[PDB]
C-alpha cells in the first residue's frame, strides 16, 4: 500500500459523503483513525457534517476524543481546536471535558 | 447368480441395524457374541496369579 | 445413551471422550512426580524404604503418562478432532469408524501399563528402555513385555488418527477455501500428522525387535550373538526428536489464535508462519544423534550434527519475532488465555536457549545425564506445551460447553502455576552445572541445598492443579449463573473506540474463523447447506 | 442418528436432576486417578518385606 | 419529532440510575431522545446531552471491564493464601519422613574439610562442606 | 514546522520510568535464588 497523505484525505472525504446511516458513519470513522497518521482538518470537518446528517450527537463528541488520543503533544490538540472553531460552534458540538467537567 | 438388485431393496427398506438386515446374519452374530465373551473374561481371571507370582503347572 | 458413547461416529462426541481420558491421566502422572520429589527432598531413605527399583519404576510411569496419555490425547485427540472439522466446514471426519477405534485403544493401553507396575517388580528402565538393561537377563519376567504392548497400542492410536486428519484436510474443505486460506491451527494439525506418519513405523521396528530378543532367542542387540546395543538407540531416537516437535507445533497454532484475538490484530506475516512450521518439521528428521554425542561416534559425524541442530533455531526464532510483531501496536485485553500466551513467549525462549548450548558436541561432555538437561526439557514441555494447553481450554470451553467459568478464580490459578513451575525447574540448572547425575534416588550431601528448594515448589504447583479441578466443578454446576452475574467475561472482543454500545449488539462477534459463529454448544448437525467464502 | 441439543446434552455424565450430589462423581473420579500410584507402591513395598 | 424537552426527573443523573432501571422504561427514554436529536443541537439541555453520551459510550454492558473494582486485591490475597497453605502442608508431610543421614552434622562436616584441605581441594573456588547445625 | 515539544523529550518522559521497572522485574525472575542462599547456614556462617 503506497498511498500518499494527499491521496488519503481525498479518498476519505469521498467516503464520508456516501455514508447513509449510523452504521456506515461509525464504520468509516473507525477505519480512518486506524492508520499511522492523524487525519487532516479537512477530513475531521466532513466527519462532523456526516453525523449531523444522520442526527447523532455522541458520534460527533467522540470525534474530538479520538483526536486527543492520536496526536503526539497537547499543543497539537490545541491547534486542531483552533482550526475547527466555527464548525464546532455552528453545529453546537461540546467537548467531552466541557460536558463532564472535573 | 445376480442378487444385487434384490438385496438392494431388502436393505433399503429395513428398520434394523445395518449388521442385522441380511436374512443370514443371525447365524454369524449369535455364536460370535458368546465366543467374544470367553475371549475377554478368561485372560482377566489370571492377573490375580500374575501379581501373586503363581505359575501354571503344565508339568 | 449406550450407543451414543460406545458406538459413536460423531467427531465432537469422540473428542469429549479424549479429553476425559487425558485429564484422568494427568492426575496419575502428577501424583508420581510428587512421590518422586518427596524422595529427593533430603539425603537418605525418605519414604520408599530404600527400594531403588520402585523409585525407577515410578519414573518410567511418570514420563509415559505425561507424554502418551495426557499431552497427545488432549492437544491432538481432543482439540484436533473437535476444531479441525469445524474450522474447514466439514460435516464429519473422513473414516468415522477409524476415528472411534483410535480412542478405544488408549483405555486398553492403560490397563496394560498399570498392570505392568504391579507384576513382579515393574520396569525400572527409563522411558527410552535401553538394552541390555531391559533384556531378560537384567529384567526378568513379564513387566517389560506389558510396557511394550502398551506403547504398541498408543502407536496404533496416533497412526490411525493421523491418516484420518490428512484425508479430511485435503478432501473436505468448504466452498472457496483453498490451502492458502486455512486457519493457522488447521495447518498445525496437518503438518503434525505427517511427522507421525513417517516416524512411528521406525519405533515399531525397534521395540518389536527388543521383544524378540527377550522371548524368541534373537540377537539384534545382544552382544554374545553379534548384535549391537547402539543400533537400538539409533532406531529409538530417529522417532524421539520428531516426537518433541509432534508435541510443540499444535501449541504453536493455538498460540497464534489467542494472541491475534486479544490484540485485535491479524497475525504478522501469516504466510511465513506456515513456511516456518514446515521447515521445523523437516529439519526435525536430520538431527537425532545429538542424543548420542558421547557413545563413541566419529568426530566428523559429530560436527555434522552440531550444525544441523543449530540451524533449527532460525525458523523457530522467526515465529518468536512474528508473535511479538502482532502484539506491537495492538489493543491488548488481559483475559486468562492471554496471560498464558505471554508467559509462553517468555518461558519457551528460556528453554530453547539452553538447548542451543546443548547443541554443540564439545560442550555436551559437561551436559550428559546432568540435571541441566532435565531443566531444559521441563521449560519447553511444562512451561511450554502445558501452558498452551491451559490457554486452549480457557479459550474454547465456554463455546464448546455453553457454560462460563469464574474469571478471578482463574487468574489465581495462573499465578500459582507460574510461580510454582519456576521454583521446581530453575535450580535444576545449578545442580547440573555442578555435576549432579540424573535418574538417582540418592545423592551426595553437597546437593541437598537446591534439592530442598525444588521440592517445595512441587507442592505449590500441585495446589494450583487442585484449584483447576474445582474451577471445572464450578463451571459445570454454576455455568449458567456465571453469565448473569459479573463473575465471568462474556465477550473476548470489546467494542471499538467509536463504536457505540447498541451498534455493537448488531454484530457481537468479529471472527476470522467459523467456530465462534456457531451456537454456543454447537449443533449435532452443524452444516446442511455448505458454508461459502470468497 | 438424531440426538438432542442444549447445554448438558453433549457430555456422557449427568449433572442435574440426579439423586446423589454431582460432587461425589466429580471428585471421586479425579480421586481415583490421583490414587493409582499409591496402590502400586503398596503392592511393591509389601513384596520387599518392608511392611 | 417530539419537541418538548425530557423532564429533569427523567434524566437527572442517567449514569447512576441506568443500571437499575426497568427495561421497558429504558426503551421509552431512548425513543424520546432519538426524536430530540433531530433538532439543532444548540437547543438540547445538559442532562439530555449527558444521557445520549452515556448510553452510547458508557462503561456498562458490552463495555464492562475484565476485572471489577476490588478484584486485583482479591487476586493478590488469593495468591498469598495459596503460597502459605502449600508451604505449611509440605512441613507436615516432612514430619512423616525418615530420619536424617548420620553425616548431616557440623561435627562430621568439619572433619571432611580437614581431609580436603590436605589434598588441596578446589584451590580457587572453595571446598567447604559445612551446611548443617 | 513542528508543533509542540521535541519528540525526544516526549519519548524520554515515557521510557525512563519503564527501564527501571524492567530491571526490577527481571532481577526478581533471575535473582530470587540468591535470597534463599542469603538466609542459609552454609552462607558466611
Ligand atoms: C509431558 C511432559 C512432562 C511433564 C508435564 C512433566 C512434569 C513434571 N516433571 Fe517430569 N519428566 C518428563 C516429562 C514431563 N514432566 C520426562 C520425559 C522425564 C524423563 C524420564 C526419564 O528420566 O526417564 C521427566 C523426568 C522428571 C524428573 C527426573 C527423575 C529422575 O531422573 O529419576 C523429575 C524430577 O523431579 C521430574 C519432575 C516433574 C515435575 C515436578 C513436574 C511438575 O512440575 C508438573 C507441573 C505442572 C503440572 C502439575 C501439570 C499440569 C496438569 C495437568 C493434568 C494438565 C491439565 C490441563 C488441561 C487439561 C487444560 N520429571
Ligand atoms: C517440547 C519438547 C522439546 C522442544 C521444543 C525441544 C527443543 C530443542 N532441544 Fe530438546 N529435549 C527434549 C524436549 C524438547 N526439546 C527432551 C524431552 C529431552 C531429553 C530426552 C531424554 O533424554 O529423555 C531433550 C534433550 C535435548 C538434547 C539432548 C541433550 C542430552 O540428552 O544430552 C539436545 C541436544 O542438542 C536438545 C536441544 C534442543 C534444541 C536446540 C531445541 C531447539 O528447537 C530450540 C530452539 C528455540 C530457540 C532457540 C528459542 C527462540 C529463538 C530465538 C529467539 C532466535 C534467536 C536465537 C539465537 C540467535 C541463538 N534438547
Ligand atoms: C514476599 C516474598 C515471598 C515470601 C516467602 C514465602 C515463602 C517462605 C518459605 C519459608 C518457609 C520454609 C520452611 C520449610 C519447611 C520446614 O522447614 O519444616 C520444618 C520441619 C520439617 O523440616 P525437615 O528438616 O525437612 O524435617 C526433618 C524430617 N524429620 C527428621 C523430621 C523426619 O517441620 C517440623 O517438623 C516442625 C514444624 C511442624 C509443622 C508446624 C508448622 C506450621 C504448619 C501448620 C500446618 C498448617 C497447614 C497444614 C494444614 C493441615
Ligand atoms: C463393552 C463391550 C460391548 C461391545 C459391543 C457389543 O458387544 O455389542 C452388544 C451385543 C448386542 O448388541 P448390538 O449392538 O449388536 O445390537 C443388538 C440390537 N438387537 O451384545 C453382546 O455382545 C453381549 C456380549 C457380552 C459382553 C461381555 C464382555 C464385556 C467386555
Ligand atoms: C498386533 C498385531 C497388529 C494388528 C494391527 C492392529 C489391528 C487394528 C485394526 C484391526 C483391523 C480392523 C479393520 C479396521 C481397518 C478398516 O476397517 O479400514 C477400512 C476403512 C473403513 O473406513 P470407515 O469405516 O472408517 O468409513 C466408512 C467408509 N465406508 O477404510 C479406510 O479407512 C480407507 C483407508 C484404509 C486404511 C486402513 C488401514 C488398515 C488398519 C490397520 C492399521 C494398523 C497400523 C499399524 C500396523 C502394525
Ligand atoms: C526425512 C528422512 C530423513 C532421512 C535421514 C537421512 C539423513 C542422514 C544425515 C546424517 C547421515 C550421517 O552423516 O551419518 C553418519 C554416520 C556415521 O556413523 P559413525 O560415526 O559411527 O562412522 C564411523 C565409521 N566406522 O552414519 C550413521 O550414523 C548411519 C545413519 C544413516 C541414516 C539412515 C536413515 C535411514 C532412514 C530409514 C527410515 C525411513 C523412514
Ligand atoms: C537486527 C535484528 C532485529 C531483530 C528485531 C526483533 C524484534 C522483535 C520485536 C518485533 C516488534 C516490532 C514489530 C515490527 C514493526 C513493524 O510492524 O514493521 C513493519 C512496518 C510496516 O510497514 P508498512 O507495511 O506500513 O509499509 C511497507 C513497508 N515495507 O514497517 C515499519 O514499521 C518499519 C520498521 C523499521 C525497520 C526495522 C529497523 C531495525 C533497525
Ligand atoms: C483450601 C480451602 C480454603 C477455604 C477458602 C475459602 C474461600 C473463601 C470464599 O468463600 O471465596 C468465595 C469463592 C467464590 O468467589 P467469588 O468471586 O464469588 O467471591 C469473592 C467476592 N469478591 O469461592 C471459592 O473461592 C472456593 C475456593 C475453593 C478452593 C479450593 C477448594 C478445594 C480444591 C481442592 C480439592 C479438589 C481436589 C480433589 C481431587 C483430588
Ligand atoms: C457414582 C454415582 C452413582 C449414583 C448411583 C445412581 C443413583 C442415581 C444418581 C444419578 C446419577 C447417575 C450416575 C451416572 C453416572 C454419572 O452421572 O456420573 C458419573 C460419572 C462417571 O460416569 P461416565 O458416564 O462419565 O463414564 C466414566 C466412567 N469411567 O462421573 C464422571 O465422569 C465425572 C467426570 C467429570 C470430569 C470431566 C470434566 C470434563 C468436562 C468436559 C469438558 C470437555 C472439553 C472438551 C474440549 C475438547
Ligand atoms: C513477575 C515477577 C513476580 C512474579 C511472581 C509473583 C507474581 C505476583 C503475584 C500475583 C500478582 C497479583 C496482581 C493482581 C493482578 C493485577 O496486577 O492486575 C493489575 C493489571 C490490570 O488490572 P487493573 O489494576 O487495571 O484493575 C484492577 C481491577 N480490580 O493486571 C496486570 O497487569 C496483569 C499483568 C499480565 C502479565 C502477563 C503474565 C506475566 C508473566 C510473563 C513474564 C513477564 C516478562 C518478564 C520479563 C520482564
Ligand atoms: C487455597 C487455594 C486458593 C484459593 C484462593 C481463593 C480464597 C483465598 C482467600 C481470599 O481470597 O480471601 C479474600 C476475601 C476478601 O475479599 P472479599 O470477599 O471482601 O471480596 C472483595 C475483594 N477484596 O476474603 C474471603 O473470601 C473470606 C475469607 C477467606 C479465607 C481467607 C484465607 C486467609 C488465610
Ligand atoms: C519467578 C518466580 C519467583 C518466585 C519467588 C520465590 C518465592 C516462592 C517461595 C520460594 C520457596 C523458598 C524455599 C526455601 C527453602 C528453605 O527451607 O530455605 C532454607 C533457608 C535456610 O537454609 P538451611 O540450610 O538452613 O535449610 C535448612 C533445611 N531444613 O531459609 C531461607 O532461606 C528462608 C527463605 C528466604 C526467602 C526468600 C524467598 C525468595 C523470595 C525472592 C524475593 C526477591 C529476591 C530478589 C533478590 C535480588
Ligand atoms: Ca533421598
Ligand atoms: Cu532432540
Amino acid at each position: 500500500d503506497e498511498e500518499t497523505f494527499e491521496e488519503f484525505t481525498a479518498r476519505y472525504e469521498k467516503e464520508f459523503d456516501e455514508a447513509y446511516d449510523l452504521f456506515e458513519v461509525q464504520r468509516v470513522l473507525n477505519n480512518c483513525f486506524s492508520y499511522d497518521l492523524v487525519p487532516a482538518p479537512a477530513v475531521i470537518e466532513k466527519a462532523l457534517r456526516a453525523a449531523r446528517r444522520v442526527n447523532d450527537l455522541p458520534t460527533a463528541i467522540r470525534v474530538f476524543e479520538a483526536l486527543k488520543y492520536k496526536v503526539e503533544n497537547e499543543d497539537q490538540y490545541k491547534a486542531y481546536l483552533d482550526e475547527l472553531k466555527d464548525v464546532r460552534q455552528e453545529l453546537g458540538v461540546p467537548l467531552k471535558e466541557e460536558l463532564f467537567p472535573s | 447368480a445376480n442378487k444385487v438388485i434384490q438385496l438392494q431393496k431388502i436393505f433399503q427398506s429395513s428398520t434394523k441395524p445395518l449388521w442385522w438386515r441380511h436374512p443370514r446374519s443371525a447365524l454369524y452374530l449369535y455364536p460370535f457374541y458368546a465366543i467374544f465373551a470367553v475371549a475377554v473374561v478368561t485372560p482377566l481371571l489370571y492377573i490375580p496369579n500374575a501379581i501373586r507370582g503363581i505359575k501354571a503347572k503344565k508339568a | 445413551m449406550v450407543q451414543r458413547w460406545l458406538y459413536s461416529t460423531n467427531a465432537k462426541d469422540i473428542a469429549v471422550l479424549y479429553f476425559m481420558l487425558a485429564i484422568f491421566s494427568g492426575m496419575a502422572g502428577t501424583a508420581m512426580s510428587l512421590i518422586i520429589r518427596l524422595e529427593l527432598a533430603a539425603p537418605g531413605s525418605q519414604y520408599l524404604h530404600g527400594n531403588s527399583q520402585l523409585f525407577n519404576v515410578l519414573v518410567v510411569g511418570h514420563a509415559v503418562l505425561m507424554i502418551f496419555f495426557l499431552v497427545m490425547p488432549a492437544l491432538i485427540g481432543g482439540f484436533g478432532n473437535y476444531l479441525l472439522p469445524l474450522m474447514i466446514g466439514a460435516t464429519d471426519t473422513a473414516f468415522p469408524r477409524i476415528n472411534n477405534i483410535a480412542f478405544w485403544v488408549l483405555p486398553m493401553g492403560l490397563v496394560c501399563l498399570v498392570t505392568s507396575t504391579l507384576v513382579e517388580s515393574g520396569a525400572g528402565t527409563g522411558w527410552t528402555v535401553y538394552p541390555p538393561l531391559s533384556s531378560i537377563q537384567a529384567h526378568s519376567g513379564p513387566s517389560v513385555d506389558l510396557a511394550i504392548f502398551a506403547l504398541h497400542l498408543t502407536s496404533i492410536s496416533s497412526l490411525l488418527g493421523a491418516i484420518n486428519f490428512i484425508v479430511t484436510t485435503l478432501n473436505m474443505r468448504t466452498n472457496g477455501m483453498t490451502m492458502h486460506k486455512l486457519p493457522l491451527f488447521v495447518w498445525s494439525i496437518f503438518i503434525t500428522a505427517f511427522l507421525l506418519l513417517l516416524s512411528l513405523p521406525v519405533l515399531s521396528a525397534g521395540i518389536t525387535m527388543l521383544l524378540l530378543d527377550r522371548n524368541f532367542n534373537t540377537s539384534f542387540f545382544e552382544v554374545s550373538g553379534g548384535g549391537d546395543p547402539i543400533l537400538y538407540e539409533h532406531l529409538f531416537w530417529f522417532f524421539g526428536h520428531p516426537e518433541v516437535y509432534i508435541l510443540i507445533i499444535p501449541g504453536f497454532g493455538i498460540i497464534s489464535h489467542v494472541v491475534s484475538t486479544y490484540s485485535k490484530k491479524p497475525v504478522f506475516g501469516e504466510i511465513s508462519m506456515v513456511y516456518a512450521m514446515a521447515s521445523i518439521g523437516l529439519l526435525g528428521f536430520l538431527v537425532w544423534s545429538h542424543h548420542m554425542y558421547i557413545v563413541g561416534l566419529d568426530a566428523d559425524t559429530r560436527a555434522y550434527f552440531t550444525s544441523a541442530t543449530m540451524i533449527i533455531a532460525i525458523p523457530t526464532g522467526i515465529k518468536i519475532f512474528s508473535w511479538l510483531a502482532t502484539i506491537h501496536g495492538g489493543s491488548i485485553r488481559l483475559a486468562t488465555p492471554m496471560l498464558y500466551a505471554i508467559a509462553f513467549l517468555f518461558l519457551f525462549t528460556m528453554g530453547g536457549l539452553t538447548g542451543v548450548a546443548l547443541a554443540n558436541a564439545s560442550l555436551d561432555v559437561a551436559f550428559h545425564d546432568t540435571y541441566y538437561v532435565v531443566g531444559h526439557f521441563h521449560y519447553v514441555l511444562s512451561m511450554g506445551a502445558i501452558f498452551s494447553l491451559f490457554a486452549g481450554y480457557y479459550y474454547w470451553s465456554p463455546q464448546i460447553l455453553g457454560l462460563n467459568y469464574n474469571e478471578k478464580l482463574a487468574q489465581i490459578q495462573f499465578w500459582l502455576i507460574f510461580i510454582g513451575a519456576n521454583v521446581i525447574f530453575f535450580p535444576m540448572h545449578f545442580l547440573g552445572i555442578n555435576g549432579m547425575p540424573r535418574r538417582i534416588p540418592d545423592y551426595p550431601d553437597a546437593f541437598a541445598g537446591w534439592n530442598y528448594v525444588a521440592s517445595i515448589g512441587s507442592f505449590i504447583a500441585t495446589l494450583s492443579l487442585f484449584l483447576f479441578i474445582y474451577i471445572l466443578y464450578d463451571q459445570l454446576v454454576n455455568g449458567l449463573n456465571n453469565k448473569v452475574n459479573n463473575k465471568s467475561v462474556i465477550y473476548n472482543k470489546a467494542p471499538d473506540f467509536v463504536e457505540s454500545n447498541t451498534i455493537f449488539n448488531l454484530n457481537t462477534v468479529k471472527s476470522s474463523s467459523i467456530e465462534f459463529l456457531l451456537t454456543s454448544p454447537p449443533a449435532v448437525h452443524s452444516f446442511n447447506t455448505p458454508a461459502v467464502q470468497s | 442418528v438424531h440426538f438432542k441439543d442444549g447445554v448438558y446434552e453433549n457430555i456422557p455424565f449427568k449433572v442435574k436432576g440426579r439423586k446423589t450430589p454431582y460432587a461425589l462423581s466429580h471428585f471421586g473420579f479425579f480421586a481415583i486417578g490421583f490414587a493409582v500410584p499409591f496402590v502400586a507402591c503398596y503392592v511393591q513395598l509389601k513384596k520387599s518385606g518392608a511392611f | 419529532a417530539q419537541t418538548h424537552a425530557l423532564s429533569n426527573a427523567a434524566v437527572m443523573d442517567l449514569q447512576s440510575r441506568w443500571e437499575n432501571m426497568p427495561s421497558t422504561e429504558q426503551q421509552d427514554i431512548v425513543s424520546k431522545l432519538s426524536e430530540r436529536q433531530k433538532l439543532p443541537w444548540a437547543q438540547l439541555t445538559e442532562p439530555e446531552k449527558q444521557a445520549v453520551w452515556y448510553i452510547s459510550y458508557g462503561e456498562w454492558g458490552p463495555r464492562r471491564p475484565v476485572l471489577n473494582k476490588g478484584d486485583s486485591s482479591f487476586i493478590a490475597k488469593g495468591v498469598a493464601a495459596g503460597l502459605l497453605f502449600s508451604v505449611g502442608l509440605f512441613a507436615v508431610v516432612r514430619m512423616a519422613g525418615g530420619q536424617d543421614a548420620k553425616t548431616m552434622n557440623k561435627e562430621w562436616q568439619l572433619k571432611s574439610d580437614e581431609y580436603l584441605k590436605s589434598k588441596n581441594a578446589n584451590p580457587w573456588g572453595g571446598y567447604s562442606q559445612v551446611q548443617s547445625k | 514546522g513542528r508543533i509542540g515539544e521535541s519528540w525526544v523529550i516526549t519519548e524520554g518522559r515515557r521510557l525512563i520510568p519503564e527501564i527501571f521497572q524492567w530491571s526490577a522485574v527481571l532481577s526478581v525472575c533471575l535473582g530470587w535464588p540468591g535470597a534463599v542462599y542469603f538466609f542459609s547456614k552454609a552462607r558466611k556462617a
